[PDB]
């Protein structure tokens, strides 16, 4: 029955799986360079 | 009087502590590393005076720019300059750092190091050998012997 | 569903921890081994029903044995007055309780 | 009833009521949960050891351990939800409601 | 050359010496110019309080012999 | 007069770890071919002095902390847990003689990892809380080893007593029947305090001032001492005259200077491993054979009627 | 199950090592003679106290005194 | 005063669960269960019970609460705090701190020695020294007695911890 | 009771040591300075191998925990259960590695 509280209430998914980057890094010149680092972990 | 002999002696007393432990943080820029690691090598030796081989930046006392300060990494110069505690100090090696040297009418290098930080100690040379680094060293640490805080704080 | 396949199979697999007057190691009494034997000895085989109403005074004795209620009641009460006549001033201690007496052993 | 288990008794129904009033995070909820846990243990030590009941002393020990395995797995259960939604918030865990 | 690390090596190890020598020297001046007694165990415990009791001046470490009997 | 025994102990701890730092340079200046410092005192005494008050005068780098709490008790954490490890030592006879000092030591010792914690989450910096949370990743690792290797040991010994120790090894040092377990307890011990060559914080504590790092330094050098100290009697106990205790006190002092002397060549000789080789080191090589002679060390003294005893 | 053993020492000392360790901390126990020993001084160590017996009138294998010939004697402790 | 310790250190334990029971945050959260563990531990060493206060330290606090803190703080993204000169970075802790020790001074009041004095347990509560026990802790063999007495509970508990791998090892996954 | 003490001189020795190095530098009225790293705002991301080895200390910790009564355990006079049962415990600690193993979760950590 939808009352006022549950006509938002969507109905879940039908096979009850719901839709859900990597870590970048800048090692500056603290020779010399600098290396922009796209590390996964 | 009897405060001005208190802060004298304690003026010394901080003077040496700083002067006979010095802690080097070396911008390896250029070519001048390479002599600043033969000052620390086994024959010149900065560890013995009390100046410890690389130091990290936010502990470390003195700051040695040694080699070409170039427009792209002037402000990581000012920037691990600012993050250095006091009483911080720059010594400037070789000519490239202290007015350009080889490249000072290049369209990228910074003419001078003192552009960007206040400079302490001027060490000559294209390399200055690492006797003339240790040198420039030994005159910091008589320029630290000579301050007179809390002389002109007891004064002030 | 009570499964005792402890008494079926004949394996002891958590009765030595149940009781305090179970087997201990080194034969280490417990504090109140004497009331605790007493209650399981009078309590044994004859049901909860009657456990409960016709071996309550060797419960209270055990419960007692663990609590100490009365006990620390008792003291208390010893206590309270023996503070009420020292500020009153109608008593005074002795000296093998001030500490002048040079224990017994 | 006496009077430092009381104190322990009270300490776990404290943290009892704070694991019962849920403030923003999972990670408090746990906390709670271990703290009523910590005084099981310091009653069951303090009973256990007020009676010289000899062979009860690896029972703290067994109430240790076992819960804190227990404690390991609710640990794990947040870095799932925290791999879902990025944070440990119990407002994220609402999709039951349908 | 090698032998210069030695004054360091010195001091450090005098600076490991005293504690020990220190806890050595205390427990001797503290005890009766004797060690401290080791009480781990009940009985122990148990046999240290019995001679604070027969000492008569609240001191384990006075032992009375067989002068204290008739 | 126990205020004085502490004293005499927690005053010289902090003199040789002022010294340590002298005796490191200079065994480090000699094994690198150079010269350590002799410029400051008369051979390098006084550098200790000159760092350390150059080390109390510097500037606070203004920290913009996470949490203040954290940032003060994790300094105030690593000194009391970096002295309080030293008071069941046996020296012959420790400052505190407890009947489980062992197992107080791997407890205190566990309780260590909070500082590294603590001043990581105080950071501002994500980068330096990825550092602390592998610096706390690494020591709870060796300290399962420790646990081990401790407990693999002290079935030799009867009861968790440090004093016991002594007695135990007096015909023979107990790193002749357990020599295995002494040099992955000796490893272990390496890769507890950071040191090298599992130093991979020099490779979490930068968000502090020059003075608290002074602290944080003095509490690790302290821990390197201890633990050295504290394998000294564990393996190479020493002999022990009751009436003259300056025998075993000169004893292990000069094995504990060689132990630690033993860490200052030890990191004048190596590479630094990289952080899931030291993981594989752990949990892949010293682990099988920590349980393995574990089981060892259990079933042993039952098949050889050498169960050492109780008391 | 000897060039297969010849492997594995030459790829994984470590654990070659650490299953032979612990085969013979588990086999060896029962191989050994001196296991029984253990069991004998661990039952002779007198943690309590030898609560003594009424004398009823007919008991030969219990003595009166510590000194007596009948009771347990440790002289396979002493000597081994 | 002295004899009262164990009383007071549970009065700071109640206190130290409303530290963290009221919740802050999750890591202030973590800090007062750590101080709550010291003095509940502190509880338990005053009783005899040595072995089982450091496994209070060595397995719950330097075991677990570790592990609590660790996953706390790879989670709860930080935010600075007030960094003003030493006016305001030590000495409002150094000010709290001391609230926190008038707090704990101040619950010591005619509204507890009402309880106190009425149930006096100190002269006759702690009675763990009652005789002599021997060459031996009794919590000692106690805990000895695991592997002797104790074989289906070292059964059962061992196969939990496997168990407890095994079922961390299958839920952390995401396969 | 000395126990108490030196804790407590241990815990004084060091508050007075870190209130001497925050209080000492800032007797200097040196400069207050300005303008506030590998990264400037980036969140911090989850790695899933430093809970597993948290994990795995905590559950091989437990293991150890009930490892730790063994040198008093020698003691007692059922040695075949006792050495049955320490066997068995550090045999599930290996049982629990050689999971940790095959199951890759000893791995970019090893
Ligand atoms: C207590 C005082 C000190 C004690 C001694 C320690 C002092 C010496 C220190 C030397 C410097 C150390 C520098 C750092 C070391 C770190 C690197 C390292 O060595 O890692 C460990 C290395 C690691 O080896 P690895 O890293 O080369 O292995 C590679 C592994 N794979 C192939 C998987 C990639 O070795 C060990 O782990 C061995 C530990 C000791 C083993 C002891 C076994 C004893 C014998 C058992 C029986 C064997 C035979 C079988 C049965 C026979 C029966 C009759
Ligand atoms: C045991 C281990 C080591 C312990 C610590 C070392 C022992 C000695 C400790 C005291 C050292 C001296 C004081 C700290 C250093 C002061 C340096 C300094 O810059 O001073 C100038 C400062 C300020 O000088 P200012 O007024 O010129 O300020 C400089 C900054 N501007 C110009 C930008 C405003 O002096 C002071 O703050 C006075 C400090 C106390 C002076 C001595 C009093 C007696 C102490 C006993
Ligand atoms: C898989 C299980 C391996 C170990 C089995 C028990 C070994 C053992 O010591 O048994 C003797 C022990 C104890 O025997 P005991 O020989 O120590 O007896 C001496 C008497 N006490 C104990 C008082 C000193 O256990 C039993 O006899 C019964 C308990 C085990 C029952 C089977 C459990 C199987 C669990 C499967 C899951
Ligand atoms: C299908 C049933 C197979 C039963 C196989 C034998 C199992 C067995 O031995 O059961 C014993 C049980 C009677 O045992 P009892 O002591 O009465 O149980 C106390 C209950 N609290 O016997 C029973 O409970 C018998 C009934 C079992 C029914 C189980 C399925 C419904
Ligand atoms: C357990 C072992 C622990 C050991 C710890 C100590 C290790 C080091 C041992 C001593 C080493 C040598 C110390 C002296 C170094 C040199 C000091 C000196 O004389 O400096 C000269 C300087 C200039 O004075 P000036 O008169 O101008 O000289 C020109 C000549 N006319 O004038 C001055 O500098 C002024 C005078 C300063 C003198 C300071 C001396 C050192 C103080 C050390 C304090 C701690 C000592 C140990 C304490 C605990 C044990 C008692
Ligand atoms: C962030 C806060 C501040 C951080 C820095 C300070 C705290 C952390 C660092 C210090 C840790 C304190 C540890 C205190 C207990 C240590 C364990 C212990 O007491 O073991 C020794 C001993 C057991 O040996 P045993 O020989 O059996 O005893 C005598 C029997 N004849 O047992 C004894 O001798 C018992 C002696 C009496 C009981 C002592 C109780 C101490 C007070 C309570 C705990 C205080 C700490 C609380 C906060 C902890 C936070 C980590
Ligand atoms: C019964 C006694 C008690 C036994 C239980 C207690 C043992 C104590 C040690 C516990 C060790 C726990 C972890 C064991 C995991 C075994 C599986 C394994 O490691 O397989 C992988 C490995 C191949 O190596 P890889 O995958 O390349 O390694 C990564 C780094 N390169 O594969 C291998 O290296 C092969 C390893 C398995 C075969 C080893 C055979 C050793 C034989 C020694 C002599 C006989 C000993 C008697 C008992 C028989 C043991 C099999
Ligand atoms: S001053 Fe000259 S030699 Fe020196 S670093 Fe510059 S370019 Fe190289």
């Amino acid at each position: 029955y939808p009352t006022k509280e549950t006509a938002h209430w969507k109905p879940p998914p039908w096979n009850d799986v719901d839709p859900p980057s990597n870590l970048t890094l800048n090692f500056g010149p603290q020779g010399v360079l600098r290396l922009v680092m796209e590390l996964s972990g | 009087s009897r405060g001005e002999y208190v802060v004298a002696k304690l003026d010394d007393l901080i003077n040496w502590a700083r002067r006979s432990s010095l802690w080097p943080m070396t911008f390896g820029l250029a070519c001048c590393a390479v002599e600043m690691m033969h000052m620390a090598a086994p024959r010149y030796d900065m560890d013995r005076f009390g100046v410890v081989f690389r130091a990290s930046p936010r502990q470390s006392d003195v700051m040695i720019v040694a080699g070409t300060l170039t427009n792209k990494m002037a402000p990581a110069l000012r920037k691990v300059y600012d993050q250095m505690p006091e009483p911080r100090y720059v010594v400037s090696m070789g000519s490239c750092a202290n007015g350009g040297g080889y490249y000072h009418y290049s369209y990228s290098v910074v003419r001078g190091c003192d552009r960007i930080v206040p400079v302490d100690i001027y060490v000559p040379g294209c390399p200055p050998t690492a006797e003339a680094l240790l040198y420039g060293i030994l005159q910091l640490q008589k320029k630290i012997k000579r301050e007179k805080r809390l002389r002109i704080w007891y004064r002030r | 569903p009570f499964f005792d396949v402890q008494k079926k199979l004949g394996v002891d697999l958590d009765h030595w921890m149940t009781i305090q007057s179970a087997e201990q190691p080194h034969r280490i009494p417990a504090r109140c081994h004497a009331f605790e034997k007493e209650w399981i000895e009078c309590a044994h085989g004859i049901g909860s029903i009657r456990a409960e109403k016709e071996c309550k005074i060797e419960f209270e004795d055990f419960r007692e044995c663990l609590l100490r209620q009365k006990t620390m009641k008792r003291l208390n009460a010893i206590k309270r007055q023996r503070d009420k006549l020292i500020k009153e001033g109608k008593y005074t201690p002795p000296p093998h309780h001030s500490g002048q007496e040079d224990l017994r052993p | 009833m006496s009077l430092v288990y009381m104190n322990i008794m009270m300490a776990f129904t404290v943290s009892l009521t704070g694991l019962l009033m849920y403030r923003s995070h999972l990670m408090s909820s746990l906390l709670c949960l271990e703290g009523m846990m910590l005084s099981l243990f310091i009653l069951a030590t303090l009973m256990i050891l007020n009676s010289h009941f000899t062979l009860a002393s690896m029972m703290p020990i067994i109430l240790l351990v076992f819960a804190a395995c227990e404690a390991a797995l609710g640990l794990s259960l947040l870095v799932m939800v925290s791999n879902t939604y990025g944070t440990d918030y119990v407002q994220n865990l609402n999709l039951l409601q349908c | 050359m090698w032998f210069e690390v030695l004054p360091g090596i010195a001091v450090m190890g005098v600076c490991l010496f005293i504690p020990g020598m220190a806890t050595a020297r205390i427990h001797r001046f503290s005890n009766g110019g004797r060690e401290k007694r080791v009480a781990h165990y009940s009985y122990q415990w148990y046999l240290m309080e019995r001679d604070r009791r027969v000492s008569g001046v609240n001191r384990y470490y006075v032992s009375k012999g067989l002068e204290n009997i008739d | 007069m126990f205020m004085i025994n502490v004293l005499t102990l927690i005053i010289p701890i902090l003199l040789a770890v002022a010294f340590l730092t002298l005796v490191e340079r200079k065994v480090l200046g000699y094994m690198q071919f150079r010269k350590g410092p002799n410029v400051v005192g008369p051979y390098g005494l006084l550098q200790p002095i000159a760092d350390a008050i150059k080390l109390f005068i510097k500037e606070p780098l203004r920290p913009a902390t996470s949490s203040i709490s954290m940032f003060i008790l994790a300094p105030i954490l690593a000194l009391t847990l970096a002295l309080t490890m030293w008071i069941p030592l046996p020296m012959p006879y420790p400052l505190i003689n407890m009947n489980l000092g062992v197992l107080f030591m791997l407890a205190m010792s566990s309780l260590a990892v909070y500082s590294i914690l603590w001043s990581g989450w105080a950071s501002n910096s994500k980068y330096a809380l990825i550092g602390a949370l592998r610096a706390v990743a690494q020591t709870i690792s060796y300290e399962v080893t420790l646990a081990i290797i401790l407990l693999s040991v002290l079935l030799m010994n009867g009861s968790f007593t440090l004093s016991t120790l002594i007695i135990t090894q007096e015909q023979v040092w107990l790193i002749f029947p357990a020599w295995p377990l002494a040099m992955m307890w000796f490893i272990s011990t390496l890769a507890e305090t950071n040191r090298a060559p599992f130093d991979l914080t020099e490779g979490f504590n930068v968000e502090y001032a020059a003075g608290p790092f002074a602290l944080f330094f003095m509490a690790e050098y302290a821990n390197i001492i201890m633990m050295n100290i504290f394998t000294t009697t564990l393996f190479l106990g020493a002999f022990h005259n009751p009436y003259m205790p300056e025998l075993y006190t000169i004893n292990f002092t000069i094995k504990s200077l060689l132990l630690s002397i033993t860490f200052l060549w030890i990191r004048a000789s190596y590479p630094r491993f990289r952080y899931d080789q030291l993981m594989h080191l752990l949990w892949k090589n010293f682990l099988p054979l920590t349980l393995a002679l574990c089981m060892w060390h259990v079933s042993l003294p039952i098949l050889l009627s050498s169960i050492p005893p109780q008391t | 199950v000897a060039a297969f053993l010849k492997n594995v020492w030459a790829k994984e000392p470590v654990l070659v090592a650490s299953f032979a360790i612990a085969g013979l901390a588990v086999i060896l126990p029962t191989l050994s003679p001196y296991t029984k020993y253990s069991l004998m001084i661990n039952r002779a160590t007198p943690y309590n106290y030898p609560v003594p017996l009424r004398d009823d009138g007919n008991m030969p294998d219990v003595p009166s005194h510590p000194q007596d010939p009948q009771g347990p004697s440790l002289e396979w402790l002493k000597r081994l | 005063m002295m004899t009262y310790i164990v009383f007071i250190l549970s009065i700071i334990f109640v206190m130290g669960f409303v530290g963290f029971s009221s919740k802050p945050s999750p890591i202030y959260g973590g800090l007062g269960l750590i101080v709550s563990g010291g003095v509940g531990c502190g509880i338990v060493l005053n009783f005899g019970g040595s072995f089982l206060g450091l496994m209070v330290f060595l397995i719950y606090l330097g075991g677990m609460m570790v592990v609590f803190g660790y996953t706390t703080a790879m989670a709860t993204e930080q935010y600075p705090e007030v960094w003003v000169s030493n006016k305001v970075v030590l000495g409002t802790f150094i000010t709290g701190l001391l609230m926190e020790f008038l707090m704990v001074y101040y619950v010591l009041k005619d509204k507890e020695v009402e309880i106190v004095f009425k149930f006096n347990g100190m002269g006759d509560w702690v009675i763990y020294d009652t005789g002599d026990s021997g060459f031996f802790s009794e919590e000692a063999m106690g805990i000895a007695a695991l592997y002797s007495y104790g074989t289906w509970l070292v059964i059962v508990t061992g196969w939990s911890l496997l168990i407890g791998v095994v079922v961390i090892m299958e839920i952390t996954r995401g396969n | 009771m000395n126990l108490m003490i030196t804790l407590l001189t241990n815990f004084t020795l060091a508050t007075l040591l870190v209130t001497i190095a925050f209080w000492l530098p800032q007797l200097n009225v040196y400069s207050e300075k300005t303008s506030p790293d590998p990264m400037g705002s980036a969140r911090l991301p989850f790695s899933m191998k430093f809970f597993l080895v948290a994990i795995t200390f905590l559950l091989f910790d437990l293991e150890i925990a009930l490892l730790l009564p063994l040198p008093w355990a020698s003691q007692t006079t059922n040695l075949n259960t006792m050495l049955t049962m320490a066997l068995l415990l550090i045999f599930l600690l290996a049982v629990s590695l050689a999971y940790e193993w095959t199951q890759k979760g000893l791995e970019w950590t090893e």
